[PDB]
């Protein structure tokens, strides 16, 4: 414990960013359309947050853990996975805008999903460690 | 903290480099070091963003970016998150040439 | 001088990278499709180099200087503008792969084209300054 | 030159930091400084790529990246461009959290 809470938090914080990237890659066609239509980075970020995104392949991955296990405790209820859609925070939209094109290639996409999947398993175990005395 | 501006306490260099900005992602705050960029008073725009704040007017010397011990970050005075895009673009320029 | 050459060389070097990005932006739909299809970054680079690209609006920009005025001296003839088509180097392909999604917004796109245009102006000027005594 | 590996000539630090890699774009070679990343012998994977080369087995300490005078890049021994992807990814993680 205490070490456990630190670990769980760090895993969720990292998973939270990867989750947004994975959702973006699952919707890359309309994501880039939306970005190209935006006159500025600020407006692209606003447009990314304005409407939710379909989960696509991420839906199946979330089955690797109980409901909302990857969700940071500090995340407000209006964000994250909600009824089959994903509601991005501004920080997540900024991570999407910071993706390099090379990240779209098959192996880079798979590597990102591999890290996110591994984190979900890591998170579920850290949770299981709790676990402890009530 | 990412884009937090810190007062340089080393009296020797504090005159030319009075402040520095943490540019390290908060996902790595477990590290005992921070990547920072020094600011210098205005006494290449794409590499060295001009910074106008309440503390004065500075050039961000992105090419003099360096890593420092986290204990050096004891005196936060401002935050530069509105400059995020300029700062990242300058770092990208230094490394990828874009 | 002996320093006019120095400036012309670095204008051409910077313009060479921006020119690749300009051609990519003029072809953004097929560029993205290529990169997504590629199973690896190495294969994306290969595919980017392997086929000529339409100049689009870059052809009109190239009128801001003489024929091949921005072409680096070291650049092999198999690369560059050949018969109205653009042949990228591996280094140029990597620059395209290094682009962050945020560079596709309207103002970022325009800022890149404007610097490319400015260099074409500088280059064309540094050229005529050469001559000067023979 | 970008991705060239240089020998650390400082006897006091050469044991722990035998080499450093230039990660600065060649388009900025006019600068009198270079952004470099130190290597340390094996004896956070995404941040600190493992580097197996003829010189030995190292970890790139991306977080300890620093700006150095160009004059100390006097002894190139290798070239790490096949590691470009890993190097850029590490820097992107350090700064953008990607
Ligand atoms: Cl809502
Ligand atoms: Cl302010």
């Amino acid at each position: 414990t205490r070490r456990t809470i630190f670990e769980l938090r760090k895993a969720r914080d990292r998973a939270h960013i990867l989750e947004a990237l994975a959702v973006a890659l699952a919707n890359i066609d309309p994501i880039i359309e939306l970005i190209r239509h935006a006159p500025t980075p600020a407006e692209a970020k606003t447009a990314l947050v304005a409407n939710p995104w379909q989960l696509g392949n991420v839906a199946a991955m979330l089955e690797r853990a109980g409901d909302d296990a990857a969700r940071p405790e500090w995340l407000e209820p209006e964000f994250g996975v909600r009824d089959g859609l994903y509601y991005l925070t501004e920080q997540q939209a900024q991570a999407i805008l910071d993706l390099r094109l090379q990240k779209l290639t098959g192996l880079e996409h798979e590597k990102l999903l591999d890290e996110y999947k591994e984190l979900l398993d890591q998170i579920a175990e850290l949770l299981r460690i709790l676990g402890s005395a009530d | 903290s990412q884009f937090t501006l810190y007062k340089n306490k080393d009296k020797s260099s504090a005159k030319t480099y009075p402040y520095f900005v943490d540019v390290q992602s908060d996902l790595l705050d477990n590290l005992n070091t921070r990547l920072v960029i020094p600011l210098t008073p205005i006494e290449p725009s794409h590499l060295c963003p001009t910074i106008h704040i309440d503390e004065g007017d500075f050039i961000m010397l992105t090419q003099q970016m360096t890593s420092v011990p986290v204990k050096i970050l004891s005196e936060p005075v401002n935050e530069l998150s509105t400059f995020r895009n300029e700062i990242i673009a300058a770092i990208d320029f230094l490394i990828t040439g874009i």
